[PDB]
RNA sequence: UUAGCUAGUAGGUGGGGUAACGGCUCACCUAGGCGACGAUCCCUAGCUGGUCUGAGAGGAUGACCAGCCACACUGGAACU
RNA sequence: UACCCGCAGAAGAAGCACCGGCUAACUCCGUGCCAGCAGCCGCGGUAAUACGGAGGGUGCAAGCGUUAAUCGGAAUUACUGGGCGUAAAGCGCACGCAGGCGGUUUGUUAAGUCAGAUGUGAAAUCCCCGGGCUCAACCUGGGAACUGCAUCUGAUACUGG
């Protein structure tokens, strides 16, 4: 129910960064990221108007680690709710338990994140989920666990965690390993190099 | 004759009672003529768990109809806590 | 046009019947083959098809065509035809599929196994 | 006050008996045009104070017959 | 500054006493991105030189739209010879919900969110000239008020 | 046979701004006298007067705004072939509120908005816009 | 490309019958009743809240559940 | 039993469909209008990105494709929302019954229409705000809705008498 397999194809194939490593190597000297995987990368292909939607929402997907039935979901759960569609979808996306301890920096990469949660070593509000869809609501309480607060790759993450951008709706706290969500982050707060128009478009049909 | 009793309407091992007078001719979760208040034997602390109309059931045992024996072993808790 | 005339006359629909009638509505069906045999396609292009003539069980008598190279199915042979028609062959409407409880699948198949019925290569 | 249905007479060739006939205006549900629909009706029309054509109001009081539960009140209209 | 986009391009054909001789023909929409757009059509002999001869005439015969903020003012419909269009404003996180040659030049003119809808023959080159009516057709709040009389609170 | 007079009034207006005509004669009417105060209250035509004794006659002056005409399009909606009603909660909106839809009602001929300050519905008549 | 159907049939008087009104039934009298707003006849079909799809209007449909009807090898009947 | 706790070992746990355009994905090998593919356009006559295999790539995922039915696209039965000179569409023409519509003013009625109220429109289901199942599916409380019908009290511009 999760990708396994090459974590730099499907960078290569976007086109750009997927945050799938923890930073310690470059980008560039970790693959060459510059085409597209294959033994046909070295081509250009004009990509359609549907084309770049389906990029765009694969992109999406491949960031956040869910798969195409949840991430309909989500999509009809956006546009069930008030507002901007595309802004809600992302808040939706960047909700999930993984995401939000990946996002205060309990674990290196997105995998890493979603296999602490799912080993028990993710507890909100003093209560052990092990859910990595489990969605977080304002003014929660992540924390680890007692159990899980002396292992290396988990302050291996807190100490790098920092050299990168910092989220500014999250309350963050390494020494005792807990974190607060403090509200819903906004589109701005968010990254700026994916089109939410896209998205809409291609689960319009 | 019509009577004060239950219909699960929860899923399996989780239990939900809507009390309801029905006619004794009639299935469990079937027919009623209306529905008063509801019951869950997992109700969780901090959160409602029986929410009797002692008036409806007043007004039914005035014109006749019999009480059942859990919703009759309920509406003493209801009025033993208010 | 009009209301008026609308009232009169309501706006009838323009139901089409099925292409697999045979099939009443049904994916699949289970027939005896009664003559199996080679045709030839149109004029468009030219080759030498392999068709059966099969007794459905409800009553009908249709012609299907067997897919892929290699089939062992001969007279008195029980098969399950599914619908779809082959455009270069005329009068036919279905399909025998392959994996069923005569008709076997293509021998040294790699690619598309399901679709004619091949168990997976170790 | 009483629910009663103004309606034109169609035949009186009973005993006891006639044929009112009520044009009610309705709208088509589908194309929305207004059309009046018949609504024919045989009243036991006691001492029949009756002819063709003049309109009359009914009643609804009970079964008399096979076919009729309709009762006159009053005739209006009775001029030819 | 300008959004230039080809839409399609087409292959035509001309029978001459040596024979048949072909040629390419380009469609493309050039805007500003926020209140201006404009279509061109040209024709060449060969694809690169029939997209700029297309681009050219797009920039120079531009037609300014008094748009919303982010949409138009009022559902509208745009007649032409085959093509027929609708477009209705929606809401914000919408998008441009419109097919064929219609999302590309509405993306190109400077809305963001709209229903659109094509009714009749289905045409990129009639229905660019429809949608462009549509547009040009509708007025403003503040222009409708200007041959009213009125203020825009007033005719509200 | 004339068989609609509001038909007329609408198809003669449209005409003279199509073709450009200071002012429309025609035979008037209570309902074209209200219709015309409607479309005078909201700027649409210049003005109007009543002229005639026995056969009164309504003398639309039409209002042009840099040439082109100042109403767009003037749809007779509730022709009397079809009837249309709706209520208070049902009425149109031509252009989102850029336009009017006259509707004749219980205490008279109003607008959309009228209508609904007032509270009540009416059946439509035409759209202007 | 189903146009005339209906003689207990329409109504009336009286009797009988049902827990109840009623040609429900009987004797008599009237010749009426339905029908191009589709009578009569043929094929198909349990109905509804609902379900799928559709922006909407609409189209299809009656899986589960719930409300109603009918049935219990076929048909006819009556008793408690 | 749900659930919690200790054992040890990364083990016991991934396949299917597609890759010429519609539609996201290209290169060789084997044949040579034969073998074969196909929903359409159509491919194979020795350079097949279309047949079979391989390499590679794309989509989905404990599921993947085919088949059968329904709705959408089909504005392709168009009341919302078409046309009739030439693509299909004005009876050869005229009269006329039922029917459809109907110039202009006043008074009256208020049937349609418009406003308010009452009863009902079962529960269930959809939607909105919350809660419980570690999340979700699922359950549940309230609200809204059930676009309808009947009655009462008024409004009189329009249609109707
Ligand atoms: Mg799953
Ligand atoms: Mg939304
Ligand atoms: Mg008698
Ligand atoms: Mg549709
Ligand atoms: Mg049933
Ligand atoms: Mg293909
Ligand atoms: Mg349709
Ligand atoms: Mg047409
Ligand atoms: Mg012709
Ligand atoms: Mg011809
Ligand atoms: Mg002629
Ligand atoms: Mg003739
Ligand atoms: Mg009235
Ligand atoms: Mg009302
Ligand atoms: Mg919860
Ligand atoms: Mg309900
Ligand atoms: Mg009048």
């Amino acid at each position: 129910a999760r990708y396994l397999g090459p974590k730099l194809k499907l960078s290569r194939r976007e086109g750009t960064d997927l945050f799938l490593k923890s930073g310690v190597r470059a980008i560039d000297t970790k693959c060459k990221i510059e085409q597209a995987p294959g033994q046909h990368g070295a081509r250009k292909p004009r990509l359609s108007d549907y084309g770049v939607q389906l990029r765009e929402k694969q992109k999406v997907r491949r960031i956040y680690g869910v798969l195409e039935r949840q991430f309909r979901n989500y999509y009809k759960e956006a546009a069930r709710l008030k507002g901007n569609t595309g802004e809600n979808l992302l808040a939706l996306l960047e909700g999930r338990l993984d995401n939000v301890v990946y996002r205060m920096g309990f674990g290196a990469t997105r995998a890493e994140a979603r296999q602490l949660v799912s080993h028990k070593a993710i507890m909100v509000n003093g209560r052990v989920v092990n859910i990595a869809s489990y969605q977080v609501s304002p003014n929660d309480v992540v924390s680890i666990r007692e159990k899980a607060k002396k292992q290396s790759r988990v302050k291996a993450a807190l100490e790098l965690a920092e050299q990168r951008e910092k989220p500014t709706w999250l309350e963050v706290d390494a020494g005792k390993m807990e974190g607060t969500f403090k509200r819903k982050p906004e589109r701005s707060d968010l990254s700026a190099d994916i089109n939410e128009h896209l998205i809409v478009e291609l689960y319009s049909k | 004759m019509v009577t004060i009793r239950l219909a699960r309407h929860g899923a399996k091992k989780r239990p939900f009672y809507q009390v309801v007078v029905a006619d004794s001719r009639n299935a469990r979760n079937g027919r009623f003529i209306e529905r008063v208040g509801f019951f869950n034997p997992i109700a969780s602390e901090k959160e409602e768990g029986t929410r009797l109309d002692l008036d409806r059931i007043a007004h039914w045992v005035g014109q006749g109809a019999t009480i059942s024996d859990r919703v009759a072993a309920l509406i003493k808790e209801v009025n033993k806590a208010a | 046009a009009t209301v008026n005339q609308l009232v009169r006359k309501p706006r009838a629909r323009k139901v089409a019947k099925s292409n697999v009638p045979a099939l009443e509505a049904c994916p699949q069906k289970r027939g005896v083959c009664t003559r199996v045999y080679t045709t030839t396609p149109k004029k468009p292009n030219s080759a030498l098809r392999k068709v059966c003539r099969v007794r459905l069980t409800n009553g009908f008598e249709v012609t299907s065509y067997i897919g892929g190279e290699g089939h062992n199915l001969q007279e008195h042979s029980v098969i399950l035809i599914r619908g779809g028609r082959v455009k270069d062959l005329p009068g036919v409407r279905y399909h025998t599929v392959r994996g069923a409880l005569d008709c076997s699948g293509v021998k040294d198949r790699k690619q598309a196994r399901s679709k004619y019925g091949v168990k997976r290569p170790k | 006050k009483i629910r009663t249905l103004q309606g034109r007479v169609v035949s009186d060739k009973m005993e006891k008996s006639i044929v009112v006939a009520i044009e009610r205006f309705v709208k088509h549900p589908i194309y929305g045009k207004f059309i009046k629909r018949t609504t024919k009706l045989h009243v036991h029309d006691e001492n029949n104070e009756c002819g063709i054509g003049d309109v009359v109001e009914i009643r609804e009081c009970r079964p008399l017959s096979k076919t009729k539960s309709w009762t006159l009140v009053r005739v209006v209209e009775k001029a030819v | 500054e300008l959004q230039e986009k080809l839409i399609a391009v087409n292959r035509v054909s001309k029978t001459v006493k040596g024979g048949r001789i072909f040629s390419f023909t380009a469609l493309t929409v050039v805007g500003d991105g926020n209140g201006r757009v404009g279509f061109g059509y040209g024709k060449a002999r060969e694809v690169p030189a029939a997209i700029q001869k297309a681009m050219e005439k797009a920039r120079r015969n531009m037609i300014n739209v008094a748009l919303n903020n982010g949409t138009l003012q009022h559902p509208v419909k745009g007649v032409h010879t085959g093509s027929r269009v609708f477009m209705q404003p929606a809401s914000e996180g919408t998008g441009i919900i419109a097919g064929g040659a219609m999302r590309a030049v509405l993306e190109v003119a400077g809305v963001h969110n709209v229903l659109a809808k094509a009714y009749g023959s289905t045409n990129p080159i009639n229905v660019v000239r429809a949608t462009i009516d549509g547009l040009e057709n509708m007025n403003s709040p503040e222009m409708v008020a200007a041959k009213r009389g009125k203020s825009v609170e007033e005719i509200l | 046979s004339m068989q609609d007079p509001i038909a007329d009034m609408l198809t003669r207006i449209r005409n003279g701004q199509a073709a450009n005509k200071a002012a429309v004669t025609m035979p008037s009417s209570k309902l074209k006298v209200a219709i015309a105060n409607v479309l005078k209250e909201e700027g649409f035509i210049e003005d109007f007067k009543v002229e005639g004794d026995t056969k009164p006659e309504l003398e639309l002056t039409l209002k042009y705004f840099q040439g082109k005409a100042v109403v767009e399009s003037i749809q007779r909606v509730s022709r009397p072939g079809l009837r249309i009603y709706k209520r208070k909660d049902e009425l149109p909106k031509v252009m989102a509120g850029l336009g009017i839809a006259v509707v004749s009602t219980s205490k008279g001929v109003m607008t959309d908005r009228a209508a609904r300050q007032a509270g009540l519905g009416g059946e439509i008549i035409c759209y202007v816009a």
